DNA sequence: GGAAGATCGAAAAAAGCACGCTACCGCCCGCGTGG
DNA sequence: CCACGCGGGCGGTAGCGTGCTTTTTTCGATCTTCC
RNA sequence: UGGCGGUAGCGU
């Protein structure tokens, strides 16, 4: 059908040249002279190459370039037919019809808003205006202000007020889908309630993106507008991120605390010896608020406090039980958000990021989901609170390299040479040389190792109203590397201890390793040795990427059909469970 | 050392101990080298157009006793200059007229002289010329031409690595690469054959190819094999015995002789038992028949008796075989000696397999192979066999091929023909069999030493080639059929397909590309960017893992640290600072010459290849006062490898820490303290941070900004030193000094600024003059810096005073909080220029034409419209404004075609171009425009007008008061009235009249110039046919600092901004001053960017100094504690290279030094030989600020005290081009596709947002189905079923209809167009 | 949209997909080397009926 | 006893190669006949 | 001497030629088991 | 208020 090919008008006279209409003329204008020459009754050769180049024009037509060269045209590339566009990547079949561009959508930069609540976005106004304009109009129309459209029209685009009032009510509860480009996985895509905020980007709750795996470094969100009551109650019931908590692969939750939150917390429940206000005694949590924000006591004075913990016996009451337990300011002010169900031994400890997160499971399991996402919100709250409180920092000094490190790698050396004179003497061959090298400098570098993790975790020595004692050290890394807020044991080890040995782009281990720090200087050779370990992760992600979109693909094709559509088989056979052994271990 | 000019102004703090031996070179040498040696005459050809002249050129006329050659070429001064050209919008380009000389042999004589000559100029196309800066001006747009990485030309001996065969055995495969022709390969199979393959066709066994090279079965057995000769005389069967034939094979008979038994039967040969034979030296051993079975005969041995063949070459003997040889008398037999390992038969079973067995056979299945489906013709194979690898024209190996050819080979003769020869062939595949035999080592591709970079000037050459072949073909018909009398050689060449294909090579093609104008350090890397890519390369997708590694020979020539990540990495690479091209084309890198024990200066440039034979020395290893290395035992690179070495063993040494890295990745202060990928990354955004209105030093740096800076066109350096005659924000006026002056010249030199100039990312570029009026200059200073230039230095971004702490979330993860005092002081506001351009071109319905009065349009609009039809300059139009009125004829009024302003774009106009074609009427803006340039273009002339009348006024003042002697008239009188006096009847007057003349000859001379110009501005500018005028309207927007707007840190610090916060909010210190930004330090302690924290530290103490400094200067204390705390400062560090000395300067030199240094002391350190944190602690202390570089902040929100003590210092922090206006986009009803009914997409187009397959996944994953619904049919293509929506949601509804989706309904139609019969079912 | 024409081709005209798309059904289903097909319809080669 | 079924190995052809977003360049056209 | 038209390919006695990998078909060449 | 291909670049 002619507009299915249509003639777009190009700017002035010209008018845009569509492929299938050169290919449809090619054909009739060989028809037609197939035509004559047949009327005229031309000679057997004559039309005999006539009908060959009209199964050639067929050819085109039906499918370019499929026997042989291609029909070309004024671009010098071969043209568009049927076949090459109803199939592809940018075929019909599956770039305007299994995924189509859709309106009532937007897209912008996103930034970390910790006012959020669980089930709350930020929006900005223009976009809530633009995207929420249907709504507006008809609410408009609703309220007599406007006697038309055309009035709404001109009402929305002079931005009064009784406008963005009228907009305030028409976001009250409608969700907006919110999902990123590479959506992987199936929380990729999450409604929200918007709220109205100035800026020009959308402010993301921070627990959820770690679920979407979007980190604040420049990532764009797309948000879609539900209409209808029924996607409504389907953002509301299933796209909403509170059902959400559970991962779909592994059944573990999918939000989890992370980074300054934890961190926070962690400055809140580590305890000193003689912080101010040690040997005091209170009488409830808010004894000790009143102490920590008058200035009289530190967060990591170690006290005395009445706790009244509230337990779940048969027929899920709740019984209170009030103790005078021993414990740090901090933990009874963290005991504050801990809701009704809750037992303080959850909260006695140093509340590393595992530890939160099996308070998190805990909670969630013995007083449900309701309580736990308020739970979450205010454990978010105070977290974050207390990290700005903490002011904690990471600097130069901060840095400590061990001393025994320098004396160890002297030593490292005198046995590699005495390694290296067998060599010379013949003693042993070159491969068995290179062995022990390498065993040597590994054993240099656990000892190394060792050195300084020993060195950073109890450097802090205090006085306790008497002689010195020795307690888990305050350094700002090390409370970074035992939170487990960011970063590891490798990465701390790489930063204080010595790079390790580094490995030729075909794999072999270099011979001499790394000995410098990062804080101290590194000499070139080091710096372009270590260059080919980050160019082969680097190229290795970049065409993993493709690799798994692909593989992604053909998984969800051959998985499309199966869905539940029965209750009970009633079928008595099933597979063997053991647990696997592979020898040696479970 | 004496500083120069625009250096005393700012003395950079320098750290590092270890001396400079060589000076960072042109970063952009090797684009100029490349196109001078291209553009210029060469004697000796080889290089350029001569080359190509020489190798096309003459083209004989089939035989026709008629030719032309080549003579002279010559390239024609450029019609427009490069500012016109950029201007206009044309292609800065030069003519190429070649003198040529058609000559007409006689006819009926072979030998016969030429009977005419036709010696002419033709004008041969015109040739885009390249302006200093390093970049083409095609079609009014800069354009850069990276220098491509490809194979060299030559033979690749290498092997599959294994897993093909599968078995654990390897196949070895020699490649021959031409730079024009087909490929050859010789290839190893399974069966251990060797095999021919041309062109990756079909196979063929070895022999084919020698025996179409009219070689014997005889003579290829005797090329190949060794030969063994055995002797039946004596009855004892002996055979001539060499001892190193005999090793590695088990004894099958008694081998005793001359009564001393070296080894009986049974015993497996031992090296002793070789090693009596070795003593022995038996020539002849007796031999039992059995033992020679199994050797081929190389000699087709005859019987002349018989008359026939007792046996063929190469056949497996046999004992009835051996009984006719015997029984013939042959007493000499010929056998081919066939090792297991040594020297393996393969030549023997390739040629068995062969079936073939003459020349004319051998050349027949060649042209069956090679032309398939055709009948073999003796003379077309032979054509075809020589045309293939024989001909001059076809295969031609390129210089640089045959020297690698050469030097693979070990021919050790550099020079050869281009033409492949028989020798060659019969070389490589010898050295293929000892390659298979176990000896020599195959090549590996991704060596450096393998591959060279290809520069503008060698593809434009080849480009040019192919365009004289093309027109070639055509001068060669036209003479062989045309009369050659009276023949014009203008009208036999043709200059449009040449043309066409150089423009199309110079505008279109894989490697040309639109150059970023972000910063200068984004056009220093585009010109210094090597790419893999384009044509004879590599593919985006199709790489593989080994290309995108980096080999141990990339080392100082290629920056393993910069590289764009992405489908792309490995595949782009920037060229290190002090890497250069060889003639050939490999990179070499410079080295300091080693001679005993002590390191001389001498500089040698050392290639990949040669650089693996000698031992490298490191740029870090300690070295003493005299030259020796303090220690004996010091790191090296050998054969690729490093390793320890003595002081005696080692040839060569670094000549800079800096050698590794490039010009972009070397900017990056304390990059030993970070990691690689954090590097690359920091780097990457590096290349992208747009200008702002104030450019700031950095603080921090590594002290090749100034290089950077002065290399790159941003600037505007001096010419020639002088004195500032007259400065103003647009031009410059210098007065060069008495030395240089050419004779009979003005002296006056008049830089012209461009101010608010659209870029190539629609990024601001403007010029700020930074001299002052009387200030002397000297060549090579900097008199106006340009965009992201501070006093001849680059600057980027800004100096923050930031800190590194959590603030109640808003830094959750590599987010950025900002002060609102930054917004106050507008640090990163940015001008961004657009463009909008109106074509008033004519159609066949009328013309069309710009006007003012336009059908029913508001008259309020049309208030910024003028008399002419143009916005005003100035105006202040936004989103929906109209800009130029035009209306378009209609069919059988006039029609509103208008441009407009796009929607969501505002700004204010700065300019309009009109280009008008030649014959149309002028407009008034068109006027008005002319009349400026004119003007300029008048002032200019009258600038010289002024100092050239008043050198001769003065000339002839001096003859009056030497003739006339009346100073007092003369000085009263006017100098006309001097020109016209009279003096008495001697060379008083001659000498008068002489310079009157003069003057009158140079008034004429420059209204001639005047004319020119005007000439110039006026002509009409062409067009593209059917265009009559093109109006182009430049508007300007100032964008702010809002969240969401991405900015990074040069270490590699990402992220956005969360909340621009109220400065009360901001911790404050003890002094009460805001700590400005605030940093998250999650990120540190995993992402490896610890030079952050030192550089930090750092310019908090730079800033310190500064304030110090600024102390002094409000205090108005006097000079002499202003010079001793300078001297101080500088003279601070550890055996440091730079030795400041203030005593030298004058008094005001020392105040404009503290006036610049109130603000902050710049400080350099090198990328390696940086600054240790002993003297960052003693700047500190300098400063009295702590040395722990850790304040105590206080809270300015609650007003608390924070427990523990933060980091603070300034960094300096950049601005990406990834603002958040321009990525914000949404649309609710906007317009459809055509074809499919679908919203559009792009945020330009107001399209809406792409619903992925994998959200329809995701949405199929969750329950929810409705809106799976929602997202297919009723919001993007059912057009019934989006207008019940819309209607239905303005009434409040919120009721669904289905109905059916569009682009179903289309691919159904489609699918009933071809041959299917897909369709309805009516249930 | 919806609405089509016919172009009537003077000679018949097989269609490209039951041909070349391996296996070849027209050659498949007359029992004929797919070489040999195409060789005959490409008026070059004859074919007994 | 030496041809037809089975095998093998090389050649040839088809098919794909994650997702968004941004910017610009060509959407005619040049040579050959009939009024 | 301009407007329609036509077929549109650069390059060259034609053939689409060049450092990916997997699957399927075909065809020639050979090995073998019986009419 | 007309979008169809191609080229290059950017973020995962
Ligand atoms: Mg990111």
């Amino acid at each position: 059908p002619p507009d299915l090919r249509p003639l777009v008008p190009l700017d002035g006279g010209r008018f845009a040249t569509s492929d299938l209409n050169d290919l449809y003329r090619r054909v009739i204008n060989r028809n037609n002279r197939l035509k004559r020459l047949l009327d005229l009754a031309a000679p057997d050769i004559i039309v005999r190459n006539e009908k060959r180049m009209l199964q050639e024009a067929v050819d085109a037509l039906l499918d370019n370039g499929r026997r042989g060269r291609a029909i070309t045209g004024s671009n010098k590339r071969p043209l568009k037919s049927l076949a090459d566009m109803i199939k592809g990547k940018q075929g019909r079949f599956r770039q305007n019809l299994l995924g189509k561009r859709v309106d009532y959508s937007g897209r912008s930069v996103i930034t970390v808003g910790p006012y959020l609540r669980l089930h709350q976005c930020g929006l900005p106004k223009k976009m809530a205006l633009e995207l929420f304009k249907p709504f507006i109009y008809g609410k408009l129309e609703l309220r007599g202000l406007a006697t038309t459209i055309k009035a709404a029209k001109k009402m929305v685009e002079r931005e009064e007020a009784v406008v963005w009032d009228i907009l305030d009510e028409v976001i009250r509860e409608h969700p907006v889908l919110l999902n990123r480009a590479p959506t992987l996985h199936r929380l990729g895509i999450q409604a929200f309630e918007p709220v109205l905020i100035e800026g020009k980007a959308i402010q993301l709750h921070p627990l959820v993106c770690a679920a979407y795996n979007a980190d604040f470094d420049g990532d764009q969100m797309a948000v879609h507008v539900p209409l209808t009551l029924e996607a409504q109650l389907e953002a509301r019931a299933l796209m909403m991120s509170t059902n959400n908590i559970l991962s779909p692969a592994n059944g573990e939750p999918i939000i989890v605390p992370s980074q300054d939150v934890v961190l926070g917390l962690y400055y809140m429940t580590r305890d000193c010896v003689n912080a101010k206000g040690e040997g005091m005694v209170l009488t409830g949590p808010k004894e000790a608020e009143r102490l920590y924000r008058s200035g009289l006591a530190s967060l990591h004075a170690r006290v005395k406090v009445r706790i009244t913990e509230y337990e779940k016996d048969a027929n899920g009451e709740l019984v209170a039980k009030t103790s005078l337990k021993d414990t740090t300011v901090g933990r009874a002010i963290l005991w504050m958000i801990v809701p009704k169900g809750l037992p303080y031994s959850i909260v006695n400890q140093a509340l590393g990021k595992k530890a939160i997160s099996k308070m998190l499971n805990t909670c969630y399991r013995i007083l449900g989901l309701k309580p736990t996402v308020i739970f979450a919100d205010q454990i978010m709250y105070t977290g974050f609170a207390y990290a700005a409180r903490s002011g904690a920092s990471v600097g130069i000094d901060d840095m400590v390299i061990p001393e025994k490190k320098h004396e160890i790698i002297s030593e490292a050396e005198a046995e590699v040479a005495e390694i290296q004179e067998q060599f010379q003497s013949g003693l042993v061959t070159a491969g068995e040389r290179y062995n022990k090298v390498i065993d040597i400098w590994a054993a240099a570098n656990d000892r190394v190792s060792k050195a300084m993790m020993d060195n950073l975790q109890t450097e802090t020595v205090i006085n306790r109203d008497g002689q010195e004692e020795k307690q888990v050290s305050f350094n700002s890394i090390y409370m970074m590397a035992d939170s487990g807020a960011r970063g590891s044991a490798a990465q701390i080890r790489q930063l204080a201890g010595m790079r390790g040995l580094m490995a030729k782009p075909d794999g072999s281990i270099i011979e001499t390793p790394i000995t410098a720090n990062f804080r101290e200087g590194l000499n070139v050779l080091q710096y372009f040795i270590s260059t080919h370990g980050a160019r082969k992760g680097l190229a290795d992600t970049a065409l993993k990427t493709a690799n798994s979109g692909y593989l992604t693909r053909r998984l969800v094709d051959v998985a499309q059909d199966l869905v539940v559509t029965e209750d009970d088989c009633g079928t008595h056979e099933g597979i063997m469970m053991t647990p696997v052994i592979e020898g040696g271990d479970v | 050392m004496v500083y120069s000019y625009t250096e005393k102004k700012r003395i950079r703090k320098d750290f590092g101990k270890r001396p400079q031996v060589l000076d960072v070179p042109y970063l952009l040498s090797i684009q100029l080298d490349s196109f001078q040696k291209f553009i210029e005459q060469d004697p000796e050809g080889q290089y350029g157009l001569e080359a190509a002249f020489r190798s096309v050129f003459p083209i004989q006329s089939y035989s026709g006793n008629s030719e032309l050659q080549y003579v002279s070429y010559r390239l024609g001064e450029p019609v427009f200059d490069v500012q016109e050209c950029q201007i206009r919008g044309v292609t800065y380009s030069a003519p190429l007229r070649v003198k040529l000389r058609l000559v007409i042999y006689e006819r009926e004589a072979p030998e016969g002289t030429v009977k005419d000559i036709k010696e002419q100029e033709v004008y041969m196309g015109e040739i885009p010329l390249m302006t200093d800066n390093g970049t083409f001006v095609i079609n009014g747009t800069e354009r850069v031409i990276v220098s491509q990485l490809h194979r060299s030309p030559g033979v690749f001996f290498d092997s599959d690595k294994g897993k093909t065969h599968s078995s654990g055995k390897v196949l070895y495969n020699a490649r021959i690469i031409p730079y024009r022709g087909s490929w050859l390969d010789f290839e190893f199979d399974p069966k251990d054959n060797l095999f021919v393959r041309i062109d990756r066709r079909r196979k063929l066994p070895a022999t084919i190819i020698l025996r179409a090279l009219n070689y014997t079965t005889e003579q290829i057995l005797d090329l190949f094999f060794e030969k063994v000769i055995f002797e039946i005389r004596d009855n004892k069967l002996q055979m001539e015995l060499v001892p190193e034939r005999l090793r590695g094979e088990t004894a099958s008979f008694d081998i005793e002789a001359n009564g001393k038994v070296y080894v009986e039967k049974g015993r497996r040969i031992t090296a002793r038992h070789i090693r009596q034979l070795e003593k022995d030296d038996v020539k002849l051993i007796e031999v039992p028949v059995e033992y020679i079975a199994g050797k081929v005969v190389a000699k087709d041995y005859i019987d002349e008796s018989t008359g026939e063949l007792i046996c063929a070459a190469n056949m497996e003997l046999s004992l009835d075989l051996l009984a006719k040889l015997s029984q013939s008398g042959h007493k000499r037999i010929e056998t081919l000696f066939t090792n297991d390992l040594d020297h393996g038969p393969y030549i023997s079973e390739t040629l068995r397999v062969d079936p073939t067995n003459d020349r004319l056979s051998a050349l027949v299945e060649i042209y069956r192979m090679m032309r398939p489906g055709e009948p073999p013709t003796r003379e077309a194979a032979e054509s075809l066999f020589e045309n293939l690898f024989f001909s001059e024209d076809r295969y031609d190996l390129s210089a640089v091929g045959r020297m690698k050819f050469n030097r693979s080979l070990l021919r050790e003769e550099i020079e050869g023909s281009g033409i492949l020869s028989k020798d060659d062939i019969i070389d490589v595949m010898k050295k293929l069999i000892d390659i298979r035999n176990g000896k020599g080592e195959v090549d590996d591709i991704d060596h450096l030493g393998n591959r060279r970079i290809r520069s503008v000037g060698e593809m434009a050459e080849n480009q040019f080639r192919v365009g004289l072949v093309r027109v070639e073909r055509a001068v060669k018909e036209r003479l062989s059929l045309g009369d050659l009398d009276t023949l014009m050689p203008q009208d036999m060449i043709n200059a449009k397909p040449i043309s066409a294909a150089v423009k199309e090579f110079f505008g279109s093609s894989q490697l040309s590309q639109f150059m970023d104008q972000n910063n200068p350090l984004s056009e220093i890397t585009h010109k210094r960017r090597i790419s893999a890519l384009g044509p004879g390369g590599l593919t985006r997708e199709r790489a593989g893992f080994e290309v995108r590694d980096v080999h141990p020979t990339h080392y100082g020539r290629v920056c393993p640290i910069e590289t764009p990540e992405g489908p792309n990495i490995g595949l782009i690479n920037s060229l290190s600072v002090y890497a250069q091209t060889n003639e050939y084309g490999f990179l070499e890198t410079p080295y300091r010459k080693v001679t005993d024990g002590v390191v001389t200066d001498e500089i040698h440039y050392l290639s990949a290849i040669e650089e693996g034979n000698y031992v490298i020395a490191q740029a870090n290893s300690n070295l003493d006062e005299e030259g020796h290395f303090v220690e004996d035992l010091v790191t090296c690179r050998s054969k690729g490898e490093s390793s320890l070495f003595s002081r005696d063993q080692v040839d060569y040494m670094d000549v800079s820490t800096q050698q590794v890295v490039s010009v972009g990745a070397s900017l990056i202060p304390f990059l030993e303290h970070d990691d690689a990928n954090r590097a690359l990354m920091g780097a990457n955004m590096q290349r992208q941070a747009v200008p702002t209105l104030r450019a700031d030093k950095p603080l921090v740096g590594t002290g090749m900004e100034r290089a950077v800076a002065v290399d790159s066109g941003v600037t505007a350096v001096a010419k020639r030193g002088g004195v500032v005659q007259y400065v103003d924000a647009s031009r410059i006026v210098i007065k060069v000094n008495e030395d240089e002056m050419y004779p009979g010249e003005a002296g006056i030199d008049i830089y012209n600024l461009t101010k608010y100039t659209r870029s190539n990312q629609n990024t601001c570029i403007n010029q700020m003059p930074c001299v002052s009026l009387g200030e002397p200059v000297e060549r090579g200073d900097v008199l106006a810096d340009g965009p992201s230039t501070d006093l001849g230095e680059l600057a980027l971004g800004q100096n923050m005073r930031v800190a590194f702490m959590p603030w109640n979330g808003y830094n959750f993860e590599d987010s950025i909080l900002v002060s609102e005092r930054v917004v106050q002081e507008d640090r990163f506001t940015t001008i961004h220029i657009q463009e909008l351009a109106c074509v008033s071109r004519d159609t066949k319905l009328g013309p069309e034409e710009i006007t003012a009065d336009i059908p029913n349009v508001g008259e309020a609009a049309l208030s910024k419209l003028d008399e002419s039809g143009i916005v005003y300059i100035g105006a202040e139009v936004t989103g929906g404004d109209i800009l130029v009125g035009k209306v378009t004829p209609k069919g059988e009024d006039v029609k509103d075609s208008s441009l407009r302003v796009p929607n969501g774009v505002s700004g204010t106009v700065i300019d309009v171009q009109v280009f008008t074609r030649d014959g149309v009427e002028k407009d008034k803006r068109a006027l008005e425009i002319e009349e400026m340039q004119l003007k300029q273009a008048k002032k200019d002339l009258s600038e010289e007008l002024q100092i050239l009348e008043a050198g001769l006024f003065s000339r002839i003042r001096a003859v009056l008061v030497a003739g006339g002697v009346e100073a007092e008239k003369l000085d009263k009188l006017p100098r006309d009235r001097w020109l016209e006096l009279g003096l008495t009847d001697e060379e008083k007057q001659n000498q008068l009249e002489q310079l009157a003349e003069q003057y009158d000859e140079l008034k004429h001379e420059f209204e001639k110039k005047l004319e020119a110009k005007r000439r110039k501005i006026t002509q009409g500018d062409d067009l593209a046919p059917g265009v009559l005028k093109i109006v182009k309207v430049y508007l300007a927007v100032k964008r702010r600092i809002q969240p969401g707007d991405k900015m990074a840190g040069r270490h590699g610090n990402k992220g956005v901004i969360s909340k621009i916060n109220p400065i009360e909010d901001m911790p404050y210190d003890e002094n009460g001053t805001p700590v400005d930004i605030v940093l998250n330090p999650l990120g540190v302690p995993s992402r490896m960017n610890i030079g952050q924290i030192l550089e930090t530290h750092l310019g908090m103490a730079a800033k310190g100094i500064g304030d110090k400094i600024n102390a002094m200067l409000k205090q108005q204390q006097e000079v002499a504690k202003l010079r001793e705390f300078i001297q101080r400062a500088y003279d601070l560090g550890a055996d440091v290279r730079q030795k400041v000395d203030l005593s030298t300067f004058s008094d005001e030199e020392v105040m404009r030094l503290a006036e610049n240094l109130r603000k902050g002391m710049p400080i350099a350190t090198p990328v390696f030989d940086g600054a240790k944190e002993a003297e960052i602690k003693e700047l500190l202390k300098l400063g009295d600020l702590p040395t722990s570089g850790q304040i105590r902040l206080y809270d300015g929100r609650t007003g608390e005290q924070f427990e523990r003590p933060v980091t603070v210092g300034y960094m300096y922090m950049l601005k990406l081009n990834h603002l958040v206006d321009d990525k914000m986009h949404a649309r609710s009803t906007g317009s459809y596709s055509l074809v499919t009914q679908q919203p559009l997409g792009g945020k330009a187009q107001f399209g809406g947002q792409r619903f992925g397959e994998m959200e329809v996944w995701a949405l199929e994953a969750y329950g929810a189905a409705y809106t799976l619904q929602e997202m297919l049919t009723v919001k993007s293509d059912d057009v019934n079923g989006r207008t019940k929506m819309y209607k239905n949601i303005v009434d409040g509804n919120h009721q669904m209809e289905p109905g059916m989706p569009e682009s179903f309904n289309v691919l159904l139609k489609e699918i009933r167009s071809l041959g299917i019969n897909i369709e309805l079912e009516d249930e | 949209r919806e609405r089509m024409g016919h172009i009537e081709l003077a000679s018949p005209t097989a269609h490209i997909w039951f041909l070349k798309s391996l296996p070849s059904r027209i050659g498949l289903l007359l029992d004929m080397p797919l070489r040999d097909i195409e060789r005959v319809l490409y008026f070059e080669s004859y074919v007994v009926i």
